[PDB]
C-alpha cells in the first residue's frame, strides 16, 4: 500500500484483458480461415488443383 | 454546452458532409454545405469570449457569400443545360463561379485570411475539426467536378496558396497560426495535383490529414498554444517533445517519412503530364514550410528552454484524460513510406 | 479519375468477386511483416505516451494492436493486388484491340543502325 | 543575475579515482574489459584477419586469366605472322555501313 | 545485402535492450563484427557488378565505401563514449540509435540499384545528422550550422527528384543496369542543359563544390566529435558516388557543359588552400582542407577519364581516413583544454610524445606523401589533368604546395614551440585514445600495401 | 467508473447530491490567530471536512506516498529563509509566495472536487482569494518587486476566473501588539524575527480591499479573538444567513458539470501557474532543471504511472 490514493489502474480490469485476448484470438484464426478459403478459391478457378 | 448537444451537432455536420459525399444532386449538397455550416458555428462557440464570437462571425460571413455564389453557379449551370446532376458544367461561367465558391469554403489563396483567423480565434478541438471536415467536404466536390475545371484558374490559386501558406508560416508565432498556413499549403498542393490525378489528390488529403490529427492532438496533450507555452514541455515529459519533433519533420517532406510520399506522388503525376516548372517551384517553395517546422522543432525538442518552478507540481500530478488513436496516427505518420503502393487500393 | 466509371463497377465494394481468381498474398508478405512492425511501434510509442514500462506493460493490447494490424494489411494487399491485375489487364486488351495505335517497329541490329561518336577528351 | 541556474562544474580526471584507467569508463571493470574487446576484437580479429583474407582473395579480376589468354594469343599471332593486334574489333563484313 | 543490413537492424534493439554500463561494449563489438563480415564484399569481379537481388547490388566503386562506413561507426563510437560521459543512459542510446541509423542509411544508399532509391536513401541521411549536429553540439551556432546543412542540401537536391521522375517517365526505368546499357548521348538544347544542371548541382552541393560550401565550415565546426567525423569521411562522398552514378545518361553534354565547375573547383582548390594558410581555428584548418580535397576529386570526376575514376575513389577513401583522423587528433585537444582556438595549446610534443607521433603522421599523410594512397590518388588525378591541358599542372602544383604549407604550419603551431605556461591540466593521453589514432592509421598503409581495391570498376 | 460526459447522460447530476450543508465554507482570518482551530471546531459541529492549511508538502502530500519530498525537488523554497532574510537576492520571497498560491489553488480544486461528489462542505483555513494579503504586505515592505507583483496578479486572475467564490471571511481580529505576544508566547525564532510592520500591512490588506471586496459577493462574519472562543455563535450565526449571494443560487447541472471536469483534472488546474513569464526569482536555467527532472523521475515511486511502479511491489505489469 504504497499510494494513499488507490490508483485507477492499481489492479488489472480482468473484462479489458479477457477481451482483448478473445478479440487477437477471433481475429487471428478469422484470418486464417480466410487465407485458406482464398488459397483453395484461387486453385479452384485457376484449375491448378 | 451539455454534452448530447455536443454529440448531436458532431453528428450533425458529420451527416451534412456525408450527405455532400453522396448526393447526386446539386440542391442536396447545397442543403448539405449549408447543414454544416449550420452545426459548425456553436462548434466554434463552444468556448464563449469575444475571440470566439468574432472568429464564428468571420467564418459564417465566409461561407455565407461562398454558398451564396455556389448556388448562383448551379442556378446558371441550369439556365444553360437544364441538368441537377453534378457533372461536368455546361457553362464556362458558372464552372468559374463554382471553382471560386469551392476556393473560398477550402481556403485557396487569395481567400486564406479567415483561415489563420479563425483558427487562431477558436480552441485546439475545434480548430482540428475545422481544418479537417471543412477541407474534406470540398474537396470531394472538386474530385466529382474534376473534369471541367479551369487548370489555368486551378493552378494559380494552388501556387499562391503555397507561397502564401509558406511566407505567413515563417512570420507567425502562434502554434494555430501555424497549422493554419500549413493547412493552406497543403490545400494549395492538393489542388494543384487535382486536375490530374483525383487519386493523388485524396492520398494527399489522407497523409495531411494523418499528420494534422497527429499534430493537435499532441498540442492538445501537451496544453501549449504559443511557442514558449511549448518550449516547456521537455521539463514534463520530453517523449511527447521528440514525437513531435518526428511529427514536424514528417510534415516537411522529408524522407523517409510519410510525409514525403504525397509530394513525390504529386511530382510523379504532374511530371507525366508534361509539366516541369511547377512541380520545380512547388518543391522549392516547401522549404519555407520546412523552415518553419524546424525553427518551432528547435524551441520545443532539440534545445532545453528555461523552466518554471511549478513545475515541480506538474511533475507531481499525472496526466488523466486519454487521447484515442493518437499513437496510430503518430506511427502513420511517420513510418508508412514502404507502403506507397496502397494508393491502387485508394483508387 | 481513371478507375472510377469503369463498366461493371459496384459501388462500396471493397473486394469483388472477380478479385478471387488472384493468388491471394501469403501470410508470411513482407509487406504484412512490415504491418506488424508498425502495430508493434504503435504499441510501443502508447506505453511511452502513458508513462508505462515500454517493452513489458500491455502485453495484450500490444498484441491486439499487432493483430489489427496485420489482418487490415492483409486485405489492403488484396486490394491493391485486384487493383494492379486490373489495370494490366485493361492496358493488355485496349493494346491488342488498337493495333494500328500500337504497332511492331522493324528491330535493327547495331551493325545496321548507325549512332554518333563523341569522343571523351 | 537572471535565472537559477547551476554553476559550471569543474572536469573530472578519470586518473584521479583510477590510476590505471584506459579512459573508456569511470568503472575500473568495465573501463578494462572495454579495452580488451576493443583491442582484441578491433586490431586482432579485423587488421589480421581481414588483411589475410583480402591477401588472399582469390583472382575474380581474371588478371592472371587474360595475362595467360594474351600469351597464347601472341604466341599463335606471331607464329602464323598475323599482326599481334587486330586494325578493328568488330568485322566489317558483318557491319553495314549506310550508303 | 541482408547479410550486412539485418545485423545493424539489429545493433538497434541490442543498444536499446543492453544494460546501462554495456552500451558502448556491446556496440564497438557488434560493429567490429559487423565490418569484418562487410570486409567480403572486396571480392569484386572484373567485367560486371555483383547483383545479390533487385534491390540492391555491389561494385568495385560501392565496396570500399560500405568497407570505410561500417570500420567508421565503432570509432564514432568510441568518441561518443570520450565526450558523453555525463550523459544519461536513455540520451546515450538515443545518440547510439541515430549513429546506427545513420550507418544503415549509407550502407543502403551505396547498395542501392535505383536512382530513386538511391535518392530518398541520400536524402534520409540528413535526418540523423541533423539531429546530431544540433541536439549534441556544444555552443551556440549549432542551429545555423544545422539549418544551413540542411538547407543547402534540400535546394541541392529538389531539382534531383524532378530530374530523375522526368527521366523514368521519358525513357522506362531508373535502374542503373538499364540506364547504362541502353544509355543514347544527349542533345545539345536548353531542356538537357537545365537537366544537366539539376542533377550535377545536386551532387556538386552535396559535394561541396567552392561557393556552395559554406554549409561545410558551418556544420563541421559546430558538429561533435561522431559528427564531424561521419560528415566529412562518409556524407561528403555521396555527391562523388552520385556524379560517378549519374554521369552515364549526362554524355555527350558533360564535354561541354564542364568548364564553369572545372574552373570553379581548380580556383576553388587554391582559394580554400590560401584560406586554410591563415586560418585561427583548428576544425575550421580540416573542414577547409577536406573542401580543397573535394574540389579535386570534382576535376577527376568532371574531366572523365577512365585514369580520372581511379583517382577519384582512391582519393576519396583516403580523405575520409586522413581527416577523420585529423578531427579525432583536434577533438582531444579541445577536450584538453575546452577551446579550439590553434595557438592557445602548444609544446603538445613535449607534453605528450605520442600524440606527437600521431600528429606528425596525419600530417604527413594529409599532404601526400609517397607512396600513400593519398599521393597515389592525387597523382593520377593530376596525370588525367595534365591529359585535358597543360596549365592544370601549374594548378595542381601549387595546390600541392600550399597544401603542404598549411599541413605543416597546423604541426609546426600545435606541437612545436614552447608549452603554455598557465595550462596545467594536460593530462597523459588515454589508451582510448591511441588506439582510435592507430585505427585511424593502420588501415592507410594497408591500403598502401594493397592499392587495387580502392581503385574503381575501371581498374 | 470516471466521472465524465457518458456519467453526465447516465444522469449523475451534482445538485442531486447537493444538500444545505454543501457549502463550501473557506474561512478566512489572519496571522497567528486562533482560525486553525476555529475551523477545525466548525468542520465538526456543521459536520464539514476539514483541509488544514495549504503548503509545500500539502502539495507533496496528496500526490503518490503522503511523506513530503524534498526541498529541492517541491518548491525549492523555504519559509525561513524568508524569515531569516526577507530581501535576499535569490528571489525566495516571490519563489515561496508563488509556490503557496499554486499549492492553495490546489487546495481549493481539491475542496471543489471533494464536495461536488460527494455532497459534503468543506472547511478551509484560508484560500487563493485571500492569499493577496502577503504578497501586498511583501511589496509594501520591499521585499519583491513591481514585476513579481504584476505577475502574481496575472496569474491570479486566468486561475482564479474560473473557481467559485468562497464563503465567509471569519475575521478573527486580533491587534498587533497581541499578535506579537502571541508569537513571542509560542517560542518559534523564525516567526519571532517578524517585524511588526509586515503584520499590520497584512491586516491593512485584509480591512481595507479583501474584507469590502468580499462583502458584495457574500456576508462577512468578522469576530474578535473572546467571540472567536465561542465557535456555537459562530455556527448559529452561520446558519442564520439565507439570500441570493454568489452565483451559487444561478449555478446549473451543465455548469456543475463543467466544474466538476475541471476541477478532476489537476494538470489543467495548475495549467496557467507556469505561463512563459521570465522572472529571474521563478526561471529556472536548463541544466538545473533537467538535473532535478532527473532526480525526481529517480525517485521511488514516480519513474511511471502509479500502477506500473514495481520497485514499491505493483504486480501484474504486463497484464495491465
Ligand atoms: C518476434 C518477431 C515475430 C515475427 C518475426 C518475423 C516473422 C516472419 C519471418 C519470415 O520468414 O518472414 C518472411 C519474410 C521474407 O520472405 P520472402 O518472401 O522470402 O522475402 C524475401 C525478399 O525480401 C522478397 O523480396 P520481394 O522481391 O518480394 O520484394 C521485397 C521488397 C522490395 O522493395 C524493396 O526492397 C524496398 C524496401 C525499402 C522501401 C522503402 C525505402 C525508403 C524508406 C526506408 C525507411 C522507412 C521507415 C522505417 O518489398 C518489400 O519487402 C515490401 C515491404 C517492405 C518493408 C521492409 C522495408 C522497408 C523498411 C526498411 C527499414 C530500414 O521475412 C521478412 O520480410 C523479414 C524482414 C525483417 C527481418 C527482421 C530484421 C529487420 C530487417 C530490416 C531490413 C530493412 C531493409
Ligand atoms: C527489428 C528492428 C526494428 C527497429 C525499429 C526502429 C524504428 C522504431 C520506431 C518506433 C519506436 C517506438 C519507440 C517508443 C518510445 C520509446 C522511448 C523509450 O523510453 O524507450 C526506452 C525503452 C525502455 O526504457 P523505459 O525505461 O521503459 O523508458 C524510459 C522513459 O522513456 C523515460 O526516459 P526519458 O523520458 O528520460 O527519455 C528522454 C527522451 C525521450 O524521448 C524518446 O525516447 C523518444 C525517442 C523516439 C520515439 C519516437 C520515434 C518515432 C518514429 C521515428 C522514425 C525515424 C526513422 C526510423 C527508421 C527505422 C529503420 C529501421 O528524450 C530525449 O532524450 C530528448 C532528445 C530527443 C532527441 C531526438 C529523439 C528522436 C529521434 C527520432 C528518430 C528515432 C528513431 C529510433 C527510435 C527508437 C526508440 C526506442 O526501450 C524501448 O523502447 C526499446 C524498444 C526496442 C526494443 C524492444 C524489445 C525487443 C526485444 C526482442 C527483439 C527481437 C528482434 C527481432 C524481431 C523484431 C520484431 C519487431
Ligand atoms: C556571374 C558571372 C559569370 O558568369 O561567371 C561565370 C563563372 C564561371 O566561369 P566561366 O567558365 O567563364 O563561365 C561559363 C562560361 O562563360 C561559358 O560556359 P560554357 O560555354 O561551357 O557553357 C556552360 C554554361 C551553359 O549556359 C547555361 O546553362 C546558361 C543558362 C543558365 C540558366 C540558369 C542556371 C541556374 C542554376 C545555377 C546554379 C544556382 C546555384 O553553364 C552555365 O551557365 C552554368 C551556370 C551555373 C554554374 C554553377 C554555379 C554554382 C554556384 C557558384 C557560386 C554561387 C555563389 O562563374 C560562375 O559560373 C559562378 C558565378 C557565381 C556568382
Ligand atoms: C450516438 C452515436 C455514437 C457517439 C459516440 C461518441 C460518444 C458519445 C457520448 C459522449 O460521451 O459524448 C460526449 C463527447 C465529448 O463531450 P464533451 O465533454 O463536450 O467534449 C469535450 C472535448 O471536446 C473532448 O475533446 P478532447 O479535447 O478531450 O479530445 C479531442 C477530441 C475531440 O473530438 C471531437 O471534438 C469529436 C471528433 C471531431 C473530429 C475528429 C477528427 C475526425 C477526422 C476524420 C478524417 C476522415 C476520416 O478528439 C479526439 O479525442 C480524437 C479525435 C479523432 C481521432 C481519430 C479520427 C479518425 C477515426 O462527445 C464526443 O466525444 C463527440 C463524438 C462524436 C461522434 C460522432 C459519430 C458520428
Ligand atoms: C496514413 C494515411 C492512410 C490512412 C488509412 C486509413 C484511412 C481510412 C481507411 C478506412 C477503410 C474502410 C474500408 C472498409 C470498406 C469501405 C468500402 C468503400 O467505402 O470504399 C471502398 C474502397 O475505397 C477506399 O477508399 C479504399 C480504402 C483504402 C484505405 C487505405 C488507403 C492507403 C493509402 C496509401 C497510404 C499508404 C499505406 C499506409 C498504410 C495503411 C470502395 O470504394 P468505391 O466506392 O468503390 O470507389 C469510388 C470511391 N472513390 C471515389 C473514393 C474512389
Ligand atoms: C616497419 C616500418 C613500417 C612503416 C614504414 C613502412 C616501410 C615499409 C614496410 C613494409 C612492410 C610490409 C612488407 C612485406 C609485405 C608482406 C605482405 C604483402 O606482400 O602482401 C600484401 C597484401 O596485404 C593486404 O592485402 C593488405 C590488406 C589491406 C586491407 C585491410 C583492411 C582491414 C580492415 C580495415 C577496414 C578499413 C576500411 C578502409 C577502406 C577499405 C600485398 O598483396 P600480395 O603481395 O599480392 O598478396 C600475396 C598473396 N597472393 C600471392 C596469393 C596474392
Ligand atoms: C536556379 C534558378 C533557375 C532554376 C529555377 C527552377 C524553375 C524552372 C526553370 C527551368 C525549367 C526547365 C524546364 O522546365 O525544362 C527542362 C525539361 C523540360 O523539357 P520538356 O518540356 O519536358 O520536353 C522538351 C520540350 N521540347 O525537363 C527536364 O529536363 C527535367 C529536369 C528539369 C528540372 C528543372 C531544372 C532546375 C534547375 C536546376 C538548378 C539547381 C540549382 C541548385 C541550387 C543550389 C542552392 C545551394
Ligand atoms: C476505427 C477506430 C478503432 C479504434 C479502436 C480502439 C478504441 C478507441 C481508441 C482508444 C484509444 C487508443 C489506444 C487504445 C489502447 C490504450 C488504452 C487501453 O488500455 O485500452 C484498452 C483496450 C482493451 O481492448 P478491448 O477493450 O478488448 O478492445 C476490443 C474490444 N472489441 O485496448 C484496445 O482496445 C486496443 C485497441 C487498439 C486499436 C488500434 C487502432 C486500430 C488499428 C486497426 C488497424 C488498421 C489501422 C489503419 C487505420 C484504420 C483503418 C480502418
Ligand atoms: N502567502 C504567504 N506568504 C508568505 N508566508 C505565508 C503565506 N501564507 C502563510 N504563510 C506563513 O505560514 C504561517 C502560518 O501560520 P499560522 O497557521 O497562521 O499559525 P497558527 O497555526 O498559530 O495560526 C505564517 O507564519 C505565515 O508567515
Amino acid at each position: 500500500k504504497f499510494y494513499i490514493r488507490e490508483p485507477p489502474h492499481g489492479s488489472p480490469d480482468w473484462l479489458k484483458v479477457g477481451l482483448t485476448l478473445g478479440t487477437s484470438v477471433f481475429l487471428w484464426i478469422y484470418l486464417i480461415k480466410q487465407h485458406k478459403e482464398d488459397v483453395l478459391e484461387y486453385k479452384r478457378r485457376n484449375g491448378l488443383e | 454546452m451539455n454534452p448530447i448537444i455536443y454529440t448531436t451537432l458532431i453528428m450533425t455536420v458529420m451527416s451534412g458532409t456525408m450527405l455532400v459525399m453522396i448526393s447526386s444532386h446539386w440542391l442536396l449538397i447545397w442543403i448539405g454545405f449549408e447543414m454544416n455550416l449550420l452545426a459548425m458555428i456553436p462548434v466554434l462557440m463552444k468556448n464563449f469570449n469575444p475571440r470566439a464570437t468574432e472568429a464564428a462571425t468571420k467564418y459564417f460571413l465566409t461561407q455565407a457569400t461562398a454558398s451564396m455564389m455556389l448556388m448562383m453557379a448551379i442556378i446558371i449551370n441550369l439556365l444553360y443545360s437544364g441538368q441537377w446532376t453534378i457533372t461536368k458544367m455546361f457553362n464556362p461561367v458558372a464552372m468559374t463561379m463554382m471553382t471560386m465558391a469551392l476556393a473560398m469554403k477550402l481556403g485557396l489563396s487569395p481567400f486564406h485570411f479567415w483561415v489563420p483567423e479563425v483558427t487562431q480565434g477558436i480552441s485546439l478541438q475545434a480548430g482540428l475539426l475545422l481544418l479537417t471536415w471543412q477541407k474534406l467536404a470540398p474537396l470531394s466536390v472538386l474530385c466529382q467536378i474534376s473534369q471541367s475545371i479551369n487548370p489555368n484558374l486551378m493552378l494559380t490559386m494552388a501556387m499562391l496558396s503555397i507561397l502564401i501558406g509558406g511566407w505567413g508560416g515563417l512570420n507567425q508565432t502562434q502554434l494555430r497560426k501555424i497549422m493554419a498556413y500549413s493547412s493552406i499549403a497543403h490545400m494549395g498542393w492538393m489542388t494543384a495535383v487535382l486536375p490530374y490525378n483525383t487519386t493523388m489528390t485524396i492520398l494527399n488529403l489522407l497523409i495531411y490529414i494523418t499528420m494534422t490529427l497527429a499534430m493537435f492532438m499532441l498540442l492538445i496533450h501537451s496544453s501549449a498554444t504559443t511557442t514558449l507555452s511549448l518550449s516547456h514541455t521537455w521539463n514534463k515529459m520530453p517523449v511527447i517533445t521528440s514525437l513531435m519533433m518526428v511529427t514536424l519533420l514528417s510534415m516537411g517532406g522529408l524522407p523517409p517519412l510519410s510525409g514525403f510520399m504525397p509530394k513525390w506522388m504529386i511530382i510523379q503525376e504532374m511530371t507525366k503530364n508534361e509539366s516541369i516548372i511547377m512541380p520545380t517551384l512547388m518543391a522549392m517553395t516547401a522549404l519555407l514550410n520546412l523552415y518553419f517546422y524546424m525553427r518551432l522543432a528547435y524551441s520545443s525538442s532539440l534545445t532545453m528552454f528555461p523552466s518554471t518552478n511549478n513545475m515541480k507540481m506538474k511533475w507531481q500530478f499525472e496526466h488523466t484524460k486519454q487521447m484515442k488513436l493518437l499513437p496510430t496516427m503518430i506511427v502513420l505518420s511517420t513510418l508508412v513510406l514502404p507502403m506507397t503502393p496502397a494508393l491502387s487500393s485508394l483508387n | 479519375t481513371m478507375m472510377s466509371g469503369r463498366p461493371g463497377r459496384v459501388p462500396l465494394q471493397f473486394l469483388p468477386n472477380e478479385a478471387r481468381s488472384l493468388p491471394p498474398p501469403k501470410l508470411t508478405d513482407p509487406r504484412l511483416v512490415y504491418m506488424g512492425f508498425l502495430g508493434y511501434c504503435s504499441g510501443l510509442i502508447d506505453n511511452a505516451i502513458r508513462r508505462r514500462p515500454v517493452v513489458s506493460a500491455g502485453l495484450h493490447r500490444q498484441l491486439l494492436y499487432v493483430t489489427s494490424f496485420v489482418f487490415f494489411g492483409y486485405y489492403l494487399l488484396k486490394r491493391q493486388d485486384y487493383m494492379y491485375a486490373l489495370r494490366d489487364h485493361d492496358m493488355f486488351a485496349y493494346v491488342k484491340s488498337h493495333p494500328e495505335d500500337f504497332p511492331e517497329k522493324d528491330k535493327k541490329t547495331y551493325g545496321e543502325i548507325l549512332e554518333e561518336f563523341h569522343p571523351v577528351r | 543575475i537572471r535565472l537559477q541556474e547551476d554553476p559550471d562544474p569543474e572536469d573530472e580526471n578519470l586518473y584521479e579515482k583510477n590510476p590505471d584507467s584506459h579512459g573508456y569508463d569511470k568503472d575500473p571493470i568495465v573501463d578494462l574489459w572495454n579495452m580488451r574487446v576493443v583491442f582484441f576484437f578491433g586490431f586482432s580479429i579485423v587488421l589480421v584477419l581481414g588483411s589475410t583474407f583480402v591477401a588472399y582473395l582469390p583472382d575474380y579480376r581474371m588478371q592472371e586469366w587474360a595475362r595467360r589468354e594474351a600469351e597464347r594469343l601472341v604466341k599463335y599471332r606471331e607464329a602464323n605472322g598475323l599482326p599481334l593486334m587486330e586494325s578493328n574489333c568488330f568485322d566489317p563484313n558483318k557491319i553495314q555501313l549506310p550508303e | 545485402m541482408l547479410k550486412i543490413i539485418i545485423p545493424t537492424t539489429m545493433l538497434l534493439p541490442m543498444t536499446w535492450m543492453s544494460k546501462h554500463n554495456m552500451i558502448w561494449i556491446n556496440a564497438t563489438v557488434h560493429s567490429l563484427l559487423i565490418s569484418l563480415i562487410s570486409l567480403s564484399l572486396l571480392n569484386q569481379l572484373g567485367e560486371n557488378s555483383l547483383n545479390f537481388s533487385l534491390t540492391f547490388f555491389s561494385d568495385s566503386l560501392s565496396a570500399p565505401l560500405l568497407v570505410l562506413t561500417t570500420w567508421l561507426l565503432p570509432l564514432m563510437l568510441m568518441a561518443s563514449q570520450s565526450h558523453l560521459s555525463k550523459e544519461t543512459t536513455t540520451r546515450k542510446k538515443l545518440y547510439i540509435t541515430m549513429l546506427i541509423l545513420l550507418q544503415l542509411f549509407l550502407i543502403m544508399t551505396f547498395t542501392a540499384t535505383e536512382l530513386i532509391l538511391f535518392y530518398i536513401l541520400f536524402e534520409a541521411t540528413l535526418v540523423p545528422t541533423l539531429i546530431i549536429i544540433t541536439r549534441w553540439g556544444n555552443q551556440t551556432e549549432r542551429l545555423n550550422a544545422g539549418l544551413y546543412f540542411l538547407f543547402y542540401t534540400l535546394a541541392g537536391s529538389l531539382p534531383l527528384l524532378v530530374a530523375l521522375v522526368y527521366i523514368q517517365n521519358t525513357t522506362g526505368s531508373l535502374n542503373f543496369l538499364i540506364i547504362h546499357y541502353w544509355s543514347h548521348p544527349l542533345s545539345n538544347s536548353w531542356s538537357n542543359i537545365f537537366m544537366w544542371l539539376a542533377c550535377i548541382m545536386a551532387f556538386m552541393v552535396k559535394m561541396p563544390l567552392y561557393g556552395l560550401h559554406l554549409w561545410l565550415p558551418k556544420a563541421h565546426v559546430e558538429a561533435p566529435i561522431a559528427g564531424s567525423m561521419v560528415l566529412a569521411a562518409v556524407l561528403l562522398k555521396l555527391g562523388g558516388y552520385g556524379m560517378m552514378r549519374i554521369t552515364t545518361i549526362l554524355n555527350p553534354l558533360t564535354n561541354y557543359m564542364a568548364y564553369p565547375f572545372l574552373m570553379l573547383s581548380m580556383w576553388g582548390m587554391i582559394m580554400t588552400s590560401s584560406i586554410c594558410l591563415r586560418q585561427t581555428d583548428l576544425k575550421s584548418l580540416i573542414a577547409y582542407s577536406s573542401v580543397s580535397h573535394m574540389a579535386l576529386v570534382i576535376v577527376a570526376i568532371m574531366i572523365q577519364t577512365p585514369w580520372s575514376f581511379m583517382g577519384a575513389t582512391a582519393l576519396m577513401i583516403a580523405h575520409g581516413l586522413t581527416s577523420s583522423m585529423l578531427f579525432c587528433l583536434a577533438n582531444t585537444n579541445y577536450e584538453r583544454v575546452h577551446s579550439r582556438t590553434m595557438i592557445l595549446a602548444r609544446g603538445l610534443q613535449t607534453l605528450l610524445p605520442l600524440m606527437a607521433t600521431w600528429w606528425l603522421v596525419a600530417s604527413l599523410t594529409n599532404l601526400a606523401l609517397p607512396p600513400s594512397i593519398n599521393l597515389i590518388g592525387e597523382l593520377f588525378i593530376i596525370t588525367a589533368s595534365f591529359s585535358w591541358s597543360n596549365i592544370t599542372i601549374i594548378l595542381m602544383g601549387m595546390n600541392m604546395m600550399i597544401t603542404a604549407l598549411y599541413s605543416l604550419y597546423m604541426l609546426i603551431t600545435t606541437q612545436r614551440g614552447k608549452y603554455t605556461h598557465h595550462i596545467n591540466n594536460i593530462k597523459p593521453s588515454f589508451t582510448r585514445e591511441n588506439a582510435l589514432m592507430a585505427l585511424h592509421i593502420l588501415p592507410l598503409l594497408l591500403l598502401t600495401l594493397n592499392p587495387k581495391m580502392i581503385l574503381g570498376p575501371l581498374y | 467508473l470516471q466521472y465524465g460526459p457518458l456519467a453526465f447522460v447516465l444522469g449523475e447530476r451534482t445538485t442531486r447530491k447537493l444538500t444545505e450543508t454543501s457549502k463550501v465554507i473557506t474561512v478566512d482570518g489572519n496571522i497567528c490567530s486562533g482560525k486553525g482551530r476555529l475551523a477545525r471546531e466548525i468542520a465538526e459541529k456543521l459536520g464539514l471536512r476539514h483541509f488544514p492549511e495549504a503548503g509545500i508538502h500539502y502539495a507533496d502530500s496528496t500526490t503518490g506516498d503522503g511523506k513530503p519530498l524534498d526541498v529541492q525537488l517541491s518548491g525549492n523554497c523555504s519559509l525561513e529563509k524568508f524569515y531569516d532574510d526577507p530581501k535576499s537576492n535569490d528571489g525566495n520571497s516571490y519563489r515561496l509566495q508563488s509556490w503557496l498560491y499554486a499549492s492553495r489553488l490546489l487546495q481549493y480544486a481539491d475542496a471543489l472536487e471533494h464536495l461536488l461528489s460527494t455532497g459534503q462542505g468543506v472547511v478551509l483555513e484560508r484560500s487563493i482569494y485571500s492569499d493577496f494579503v502577503f504578497l501586498e504586505a511583501m511589496y509594501r515592505q520591499g521585499f519583491i518587486r513591481k514585476q513579481c507583483v504584476e505577475h502574481y496578479n496575472e496569474v491570479k486572475k486566468v486561475t482564479a476566473c474560473e473557481y467559485l467564490p468562497p464563503h465567509v471571511v471569519v475575521y478573527v481580529d486580533v491587534p498587533v501588539p497581541e499578535i506579537q505576544s502571541r508569537i513571542q508566547k509560542k517560542g518559534n525564532p523564525h516567526e519571532m524575527k517578524i517585524t511588526a510592520a509586515y503584520l499590520q500591512d497584512i491586516e491593512n490588506a485584509y480591512k481595507k480591499t479583501f474584507l469590502p471586496e468580499m462583502s458584495e459577493k457574500c456576508e462577512v462574519l468578522q469576530y474578535s479573538a473572546r467571540e472567536a472562543e465561542d465557535a456555537e455563535k459562530v455556527v448559529e450565526d452561520i446558519e442564520y444567513l439565507k439570500c441570493d449571494k454568489g452565483p451559487w443560487p444561478d449555478q446549473d447541472d451543465r455548469t456543475f458539470h463543467r466544474l466538476r471536469m475541471l476541477v478532476q483534472n489537476k494538470l489543467e488546474v495548475l495549467n496557467y501557474t507556469t505561463i512563459p513569464v521570465y522572472l529571474p526569482e521563478i526561471t529556472i536555467g536548463a541544466h538545473q532543471s533537467d538535473r532535478v527532472f532527473q532526480k525526481f523521475t529517480e525517485l521511488p515511486g514516480r519513474k511511471y504511472s502509479p500502477g506500473y511502479n514495481e520497485d514499491v511491489g505493483d504486480k501484474w505489469i504486463w497484464l495491465k
